[PDB]
């Protein structure tokens, strides 16, 4: 929820929830996507490549 | 007529100003009134434990 003297968002990481959209008053939640991992399971260069 | 008004002066100071899940002021604490207001400042929080 949001008022209209409050078009700013930010929790504590200032976040990008300040979209208040001035074009057209929408509020946006900015949230990073999925970053990822990454492990190479190897049975040794002797063996098998 | 008749009326009445009041006159008051504002200094600076810092208090602990909560929110609720609306996002509305309920709740303040400011830090030069009391030595809990103070202690309870410092740990920003509005419960204090023993
Ligand atoms: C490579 O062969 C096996 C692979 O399991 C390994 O146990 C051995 O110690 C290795 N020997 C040499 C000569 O590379
Ligand atoms: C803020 O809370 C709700 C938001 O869902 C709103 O209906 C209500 O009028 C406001 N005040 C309180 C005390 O809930």
């Amino acid at each position: 929820k949001f008022l209209p003297f409050q078009q700013f968002g930010r929790d504590i990481a200032d976040t990008t929830d300040a979209v208040r959209d001035p074009q057209t008053l929408e509020i946006l939640d900015i949230t990073p996507c999925s970053f990822g991992g990454v492990s190479v399971i190897t049975p040794g260069t002797n063996t098998s490549n | 007529g008749a009326a009445a008004y009041y006159v008051g002066y504002l200094q600076p100071r810092t208090f602990l100003l909560k929110y609720n899940e609306n996002g509305t002021i309920t709740d303040a604490v400011d830090c030069a009134l009391d030595p809990l207001s103070e202690t309870k400042c410092t740990l920003k929080s509005f419960t204090v434990e023993k």
